[PDB]
RNA sequence: UUAGCUAGUAGGUGGGGUAACGGCUCACCUAGGCGACGAUCCCUAGCUGGUCUGAGAGGAUGACCAGCCACACUGGAACU
RNA sequence: UACCCGCAGAAGAAGCACCGGCUAACUCCGUGCCAGCAGCCGCGGUAAUACGGAGGGUGCAAGCGUUAAUCGGAAUUACUGGGCGUAAAGCGCACGCAGGCGGUUUGUUAAGUCAGAUGUGAAAUCCCCGGGCUCAACCUGGGAACUGCAUCUGAUACUGG
């Protein structure tokens, strides 16, 4: 019951006194299609291993995002590193509009209606974790009310 | 970048210029073949690619490309070129295109014929 | 003088006419002072094909404008109706 | 004119680029 | 009730004759900024009572010269 | 030099809520003061006290719950520099409603909503998050 | 403006079956369903995120017969209408004549119906309509006209129907041939296995 | 990488002229007027409703249709 | 003329681009840094999914490609919406006119500001709800909109005087 989806796989090197020895990174989210999600970032020097060691990254340090029906609550901006990550509620049938590895995230997350940009940088791995950030962030109404001692009819 | 600074002296749009100035926005131009001729691309490739020097109708004398296996111009051959620069070479702007005006079609090719101006086989 | 025309303003062969207030010399489509209503020969049936502002051609015909003949049958006809 | 036949670009000394040894190293194969 | 306009004399060398700068204070297009704009306006005083520094009420009139139509109706803080 | 007020004191606050502070004092205006009692109505500071006769100090007592602070983010938005004004169909809301935005208008500085619900824009003071 | 090649190979260009064929025979015994076509058919590449919805597009527009200008101008439709784009969308491609038609049971298939409604023998509230892109609106009417009506495989298709689950969103007679369209269907009405939000998200970029 | 420009020039008086106000024009008097909120000079260009693009703000544009302007072999001029 | 009815017989009616990655679609043969391809990265020097042909597929379809040109993507002139220690970017340092901005209280004014009304903002176009051509495009009724300008009547927190 936990979709996951693997963001990229990247191929990085360290030199040594033969030649290149080469690694693979693997960058996976995974969310069960509620609130929850968590993104892994795993290296090997196989390409499989690395993946399931993202995968198995992903599964613990999750966490959970409110989420108003099947969107977010309110526009939120969310940043890290170079990317710098934009993403707006919308209405239910618009779809995920949203770029790649920020796409990914979402779709695991279970928000259904998001116009989401990514300025700046576009590494996958910051992306994410900017996405990740701004979903964090993102209080509920009844958060709020909580925070300000009122009650979400007093707020709207 | 202050609002006042901007009011002052506001925010310059970057003219960018044409790569296929010789067209002078036209889609395409005929000019004559002032003279054929191959000329070796720049590293890392190796060719004698086909090229021809054009006196263009606009007065412009540019030097275009010939694409396709084999062609048939010759000095004072009448064609039509249409923008498009070769990467490797150094120069090069524009295309012929074949099968306009004196430039043939390519022969014998059966595969992207409208790309080198060749007719549907008959059979 | 002021007049009121029609304006041809369809498609071809299905000709849909608006009534205008217009200076005569004006172009048949162009420049006109008060459209006071239309006209739809190519009309079907449980449809309005005419309709017309009585009042407002009433005014301008005191002020002293002229009515082109068909705009005088349309009149005649909406009349006819009421 | 066959001093300058000869040193036309057309007959300059190519050397074949290594897949193995010094210049190896392709970053991008030629497919993924 | 006639549409008039406030605004300083810059200058009233020229006889029977001001110059008279009106400032408005219009909001930019773009950034949103309100800027002091100034129309200069040559205006016609018949009795040359206007001296130069002072605030003084126009209206617009027929034009009495080429580059002068308006006429001033008041006069107001004349002080040096 | 001090050219916004409103602003410092937003600072302030700010400033305040990041390092964990009870109080935040500064001195008096009653702009300013306007704005803490509308901070206060909306929920997102304990109370505000005006002290002194010739020169007074406001002294606001910022609000945390569940450790972090109330006042998650709070921007001016109009600006001597810029100023903004807000006609009353214009107004903004603010984390889609869950913020306010502090709004000067003819009857009194009042929040965003209340500002709608009177049917009157104004000057558009600061976001509050 | 159609497509007349084979229609199995579609169907398992897809992966499921379409209902291109008439539902006589299952579909398994006419063509290897789970093969991709062409001589690179075992092979199954891993799918591009682009490409799934791709993919997802084509199915659906396969299902209709329509073509991709067609198909966009329906989307831009769906878009400009208030409420769920994608349930839109689908709502307006069941609302085109030759699906409601396939739908009551008098073509065996969707071509056939659309056949059918351009060979002048499908009336809309008593008016003879050939344009299978003709939108079917609420308590519309819609019947083979007399001259259509002996046709053996009218009663074919029929029959074949009766055997397939029917539609809420219709009602239909056998012997009148004759059926009122009674309202535009609800999402939960139509096939679950088609992604109307992949197609969405598709003409957004 | 165009900084100064202007003597009917800016204003006044009085004649003349116009369908009409007016340096529109003439005579005399005053010495002004415009300009870094870009005058003057140079290059380009018919203007608008609109069109295209854009989430918008903007950007680009101004075929067709409609409004306004100017022109009618080039340069002048009047007559009716 | 539109439209309708009858006649015959699958009969008269499918192409263009692409398939290395970006980008949906892969194999064999020939050539072998040639011939050629190319939007970028690049491919080709004898096992080429990148050249040419074939088979197979993918995408569009009475069109399909190329070229030109504009906006987009480009937050890559950043008002919304960027920056300047080392990536491009802080005048060598000051004084200072114009300009921008301006602590705090009360009164007043009402210029900015806000509200309401009036006049205007041509029609068409755009958008909303409808109607008419079998449908559509197209035509079309009514609305909304035209974010503005001017005036009048208020409001006076904020800015200005
Ligand atoms: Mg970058
Ligand atoms: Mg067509
Ligand atoms: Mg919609
Ligand atoms: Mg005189
Ligand atoms: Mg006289
Ligand atoms: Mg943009
Ligand atoms: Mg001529
Ligand atoms: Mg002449
Ligand atoms: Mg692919
Ligand atoms: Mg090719
Ligand atoms: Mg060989
Ligand atoms: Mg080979
Ligand atoms: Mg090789
Ligand atoms: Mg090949
Ligand atoms: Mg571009
Ligand atoms: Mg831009
Ligand atoms: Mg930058
Ligand atoms: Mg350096
Ligand atoms: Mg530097
Ligand atoms: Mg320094
Ligand atoms: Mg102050
Ligand atoms: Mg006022
Ligand atoms: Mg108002
Ligand atoms: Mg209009
Ligand atoms: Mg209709
Ligand atoms: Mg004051
Ligand atoms: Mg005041």
């Amino acid at each position: 019951e936990l979709q996951e989806k693997l963001i990229a796989v990247n191929r990085v090197s360290k030199t040594v006194k033969g030649g290149r020895i080469f690694s693979f990174t693997a960058l996976t989210v995974v969310g069960d299609g509620n609130g929850r999600v968590g993104f892994g970032y795993g290296k090997a020097r196989e390409v499989p291993a690395a993946i399931q060691k993202a995968m198995e990254k992903a599964r613990r340090n999750m966490i959970n995002v409110a989420l108003n029906n099947g969107t977010l609550q309110h526009p939120v901006k969310g940043v890290h590193t170079g990317s710098r990550v934009f993403m707006q509620p919308a209405s239910e049938g618009t779809g995920i509009i949203a770029g790649g590895a920020m796409r990914a995230v979402l779709e695991v997350a279970g928000v259904h209606n998001v116009l989401a940009k990514a300025y700046g940088s576009t590494n996958p791995i910051n992306v994410v974790r900017a996405t990740i950030d701004g979903l964090e962030n993102m209080n509920s109404p009844e958060m709020v009310a909580a925070k300000r001692g009122k009650s979400v009819e007093e707020i709207l | 970048a202050t609002v006042n600074q901007l009011v002052r002296k506001p925010r310059a749009r970057k003219v960018a210029k044409s790569n296929v100035p010789a067209l002078e926005a036209c889609p395409q131009k005929r000019g004559v073949c002032t003279r054929v001729y191959t000329t070796t691309p720049k590293k890392p490739n190796s060719a004698l690619r086909k090229v021809c020097r054009v006196r263009l109708t606009n007065g412009f004398e540019v030097t275009s490309y010939i694409g396709g296996e084999g062609h048939n111009l010759q000095e004072h051959s009448v064609i039509l070129i249409r923008g498009g620069r070769v990467k490797d070479l150094p120069g090069v702007r524009y295309h012929t295109v074949r099968g306009a005006l004196d430039c043939s079609g390519v022969k014998d090719r059966k595969q992207a014929r409208s790309k080198y101006g060749v007719k549907r086989p008959k059979a | 003088m002021v007049t009121i025309r029609l304006a041809r303003h369809g498609a071809k062969k299905r000709p849909f006419y608006q009534v205008v207030v217009a200076d005569s010399r004006n172009a048949r489509n162009g420049r006109f002072i008060e459209r006071v209503g239309f006209f739809n020969p190519i009309a079907s049936e449980k449809e309005e094909g005419t309709r017309l502002d009585l009042d407002r051609i009433a005014h301008w015909v005191g002020q002293g404008a002229t009515i082109s003949d068909r705009v005088a049958a349309l009149i005649k006809e909406v009349n006819k109706a009421a | 004119a066959i001093e300058t036949l000869l040193h036309d670009p057309l007959f300059r000394q190519r050397v074949e680029k290594n897949k193995k040894g010094k210049g190896s190293y392709m970053r991008k194969g030629k497919h993924g | 009730k006639i549409r008039t306009l406030q605004g300083r004399v810059v200058s009233d060398k020229m006889e029977k004759s001001i110059v008279v700068a009106i400032e408005r204070f219009v909001k930019h297009p773009i950034y949103g900024k309100f800027i002091k704009r100034t129309t200069k306006l040559h205006v016609h005083d018949e009795n040359n009572e206007c001296g130069i520094g002072d605030v003084v009420e126009i209206r617009e009139c027929r034009p009495l010269s080429k580059t002068k139509s308006w006429t001033l109706v008041r006069v107001v803080e004349k002080a040096v | 030099s001090m050219q916004d007020p409103i602003a410092d004191m937003l600072t302030r606050i700010r400033n305040g809520q990041a390092a964990n502070k009870a109080a935040v004092t500064m001195p008096s205006s009653k702009l300013k003061v306007a704005i803490a009692n509308v901070l206060k109505e909306e929920g997102f500071i304990e109370d505000f006290k005006v002290e002194g006769d010739t020169k007074p100090e406001l002294e606001l007592t910022l609000k945390y719950f569940q450790g972090k602070a109330v006042v998650e983010s709070i921007q001016r938005v109009s600006r001597p520099g810029l100023r903004i004004y807000k006609r009353k169909d214009e107004l903004p809301k603010v984390m889609a409603g869950l913020g306010i935005a502090v709004v000067s208008t003819s009857k009194g500085v009042m929040t965003d909503r209340a500002a709608r619900q009177a049917g009157l824009g104004g000057e558009i003071i600061c976001y509050v998050a | 403006a159609r497509y007349l090649g084979p229609k199995l190979k579609l169907s398992r260009r897809e992966g499921t079956d379409l209902f291109l064929k008439s539902g006589v025979r299952a579909i398994d015994t006419k063509c290897k369903i789970e093969q991709a076509p062409g001589q690179h058919g075992a092979r199954k590449p891993r799918l591009s995120d682009y490409g799934v919805q791709l993919r997802e597009k084509q199915k659906v527009r396969r299902i209709y017969g329509v073509l991709e200008r067609q198909f966009r101008n329906y989307y831009k439709e769906a878009a400009r209408l208030k409420g769920n784009t994608g349930e839109n969308l689908l709502a307006l491609l069941e609302g085109r004549l030759d699906n409601v038609v396939y739908r009551m049971g008098f073509g065996a298939t969707r071509a056939e119906a659309r056949q059918l409604v351009s060979h002048k023998a499908i009336m809309v509230n008593g008016r003879v309509v050939n344009i299978a892109s003709y939108q079917v609106s609420p308590n519309d009417v819609v019947s083979i006209r007399e001259k259509a009506k002996k046709q053996s495989r009218v009663k074919a298709a029929l029959e074949l129907a009766e055997q397939r689950e029917k539609p809420t969103w219709l009602e239909v007679d056998a012997g009148k041939m004759e059926g009122t369209f009674k309202r535009k269907p609800e999402r939960s009405d139509l096939s679950a296995d088609i992604n109307e939000h992949l197609i969405v998200e598709l003409y957004s970029k």
